[PDB]
Parts: C-alpha cells; sequence; structure tokens
C-alpha cells in the first residue's frame, strides 16, 4: 500500500532522543529516559520513582528527530492496567519540518487525590500504549511497562 | 489528566 510504505519511511526516519518527566511544582526532573521508546514490536520498560504519584502536575518534555515531514504529528496513549484500558490521552504537536529536532512539552495534570492509584497496585501492571500518527496515518505503536520504585 | 501520573 502507498500508505504503508509512507508510514514506514516516516518511522525509519523518526526517533525519540530523550524524554523528561518533571514535577511542575518543584521543577525537579524525576525521570529521564534516553531510549527510543517509539520503537514498535518490543516491550520497553520504564522505572519511575513512586513519588511521581504525589505531584499535582507533571511536565513531560519529549525530544524527537524526524527526517520526514509530518503535517500533523500527534499521539494517542492508552493506559492499560492488567490489560484493562483505564485512560486515554491525546496530544498534538502539529507540523514537523523535515530533518528537524524538536522538543515537545506537555503538562499532564493529576486527577483528584482520591482517584489516584497506589504505587503498590500499579507497579509492573501498567502498560502505556502509544500510537504515533501523522494526522490519520499510523506510523508506529509502542508499548512500555511501568514499574513505580 | 491522570490517575497514574
Ligand atoms: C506521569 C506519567 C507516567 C507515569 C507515564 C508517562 C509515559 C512514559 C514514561 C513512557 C511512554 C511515553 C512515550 C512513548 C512518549
Amino acid at each position: 500500500s502507498a500508505k504503508d510504505e509512507r508510514a514506514r519511511e516516516i518511522l525509519r526516519g523518526f526517533k525519540l532522543n530523550w524524554m523528561n518527566l518533571r514535577d511542575a511544582e518543584t521543577g525537579k526532573i524525576l525521570w529521564q529516559g534516553t531510549e527510543d521508546l517509539s520503537v514498535p514490536g518490543v516491550e520497553h520498560e520504564a522505572r519511575v520513582p513512586k513519588k511521581i504519584l504525589k505531584c499535582k502536575a507533571v511536565s513531560r518534555e519529549l525530544n524527537f528527530s524526524s527526517t520526514e515531514q509530518m503535517e500533523k504529528f500527534r499521539l494517542e496513549q492508552k493506559v492499560y492496567f492488567k490489560g484493562q484500558c483505564l485512560e486515554e490521552w491525546f496530544f498534538e504537536f502539529g507540523f514537523v519540518i523535515p530533518n528537524s529536532t524538536n522538543t515537545w512539552q506537555s503538562l499532564i495534570e493529576a486527577a483528584p487525590e482520591s482517584q489516584m492509584m497506589p504505587a503498590s497496585v500499579l507497579t509492573g501492571n501498567v502498560i502505556i500504549e502509544t500510537k504515533f500518527f501523522d494526522d490519520d496515518l499510523l506510523v508506529s505503536t509502542s508499548r512500555v511497562r511501568l514499574f513505580y520504585v | 489528566s491522570s490517575t497514574i501520573c
């Protein structure tokens, strides 16, 4: 398919360079991944400090490079807990210049305290499924298992 | 918003 070949071109040219999760109230980086978590067909793992569950909001800063242009780069992320979808997150970056490196910052706000899930319940049981799109074209689907430490 | 983040 024309569309499959293009998706593959974009992916071959795409990578996540680094990513921070920063406490938006203190400024402190709590977690910094340097692995390319866009890579599909393998389960990635991430260990995050459990005190991230106490933040009122987190700044997620993602640095990525793309050889190909994208008209409307966006993400859909699902949070699966023991295979149940609990949450769905949507983020839009927009136009990506060909051969560019870009930092994308987004604020993820905590739910009310009474709805937050405990670390000991979550750890090892959460999968984040990320679909990377250019508008309606699915470029990659990646999976990351989270451990809260 | 999130119950895990
Ligand atoms: C506070 C947010 C948490 C606990 C999880 C955020 C997502 C990851 C860490 C890993 C997946 C992220 C991408 C593939 C962009």
